[PDB]
């Protein structure tokens, strides 16, 4: 048979505020998503790691988030279905395991929005 | 050394930033770097 | 179910309430009740 | 002989968050008056590993150790008694069970002449 997906695991966490200001002492960690955007960051699989683990949350209003995985004209693979997220009022996480080796896209969607940016504080580990 | 599924039902009920340190600590976790994350834009 | 030094391990650095009741709905720990102990007292 | 597993223990910040969480449920809290000992005495779980233990009090320190009693009877020493400060932080700790018999929680009010003591605690056991 073909490869069986896993299916995702999401919560959510009540602190929002603790969590960015440990994210504002990284720079590269904070982005900023325009109007009618969509801010794609690829995160390509560990070789050690068997899982992903993502989380994400936005300062005033909310966003899309979705993710897809990209294996290694590439396949791409639905895991999250990209929807809009309240992250701005809790932190949104989430965890999944490697289908394969190859690369996950967080996709977080601006394009609904025509005149609010939005400001992204992301962070991603993984485990063996 | 616990399971990664475990970790996930853990962290669903308790996540916490204290959590994520002691689970970075034990080396459950592992921060990915910013070497491995590439910034894709578009319209 | 994990092993009752890892519980321990666990609670020293991150011990709250929040756990303990984690703990307890996964039946890693289980609350003994006063009807099953009794007291001394002395001088 | 068998060889007893030397004990763990550590504290928390959160008190009034634990004491309020022991008077709801059990209305477990125990008095030990001016110059007492107070021993709870809590039998080995026939399904049990290990015992989980955590004390606080209100405006006060009192003496904790933990003795284990085999089943005239044999006694050992596992957590010698002695004072902390559990009116600042909750104090807890855990023990492997040797074997089957009953282990003793001492809170000792020995040297106060003229404060009783209030005490918060909670135990568990594990598999």
């Amino acid at each position: 048979s073909l490869p069986v997906i896993a299916a995702p695991s999401m919560w959510t966490r009540p602190q929002i505020r603790d969590f960015k200001e440990k994210i504002r002492q990284d720079s590269d960690s904070v982005i900023t998503v325009g109007r009618g955007e969509v801010v794609t960051v690829r995160v390509p699989t560990h070789e050690e790691g068997s899982y992903l683990f993502w989380e994400f949350a936005t300062d005033n209003y909310d966003i899309g988030f979705g993710v897809y995985f990209e294996w290694t004209k590439p396949v791409l693979d639905e895991i999250v279905p990209v929807y809009r997220r309240d992250c701005h009022e809790e932190v949104y996480a989430g965890s999944h395991q490697y289908p394969g080796r190859g690369v996950y896209l967080l996709k977080f969607d601006n394009s609904y929005s025509l005149w609010r940016s939005k400001s992204v504080y992301y962070r991603v580990y993984y485990t063996r | 050394i616990p399971a990664p599924p475990a970790i996930a039902d853990l962290l669903a009920s308790v996540d916490s930033e204290e959590v994520r340190e002691y689970c970075k600590k034990k080396g459950w976790i592992v921060e990915v770097p910013v070497t491995a994350t590439t910034l894709e834009r578009n319209v």
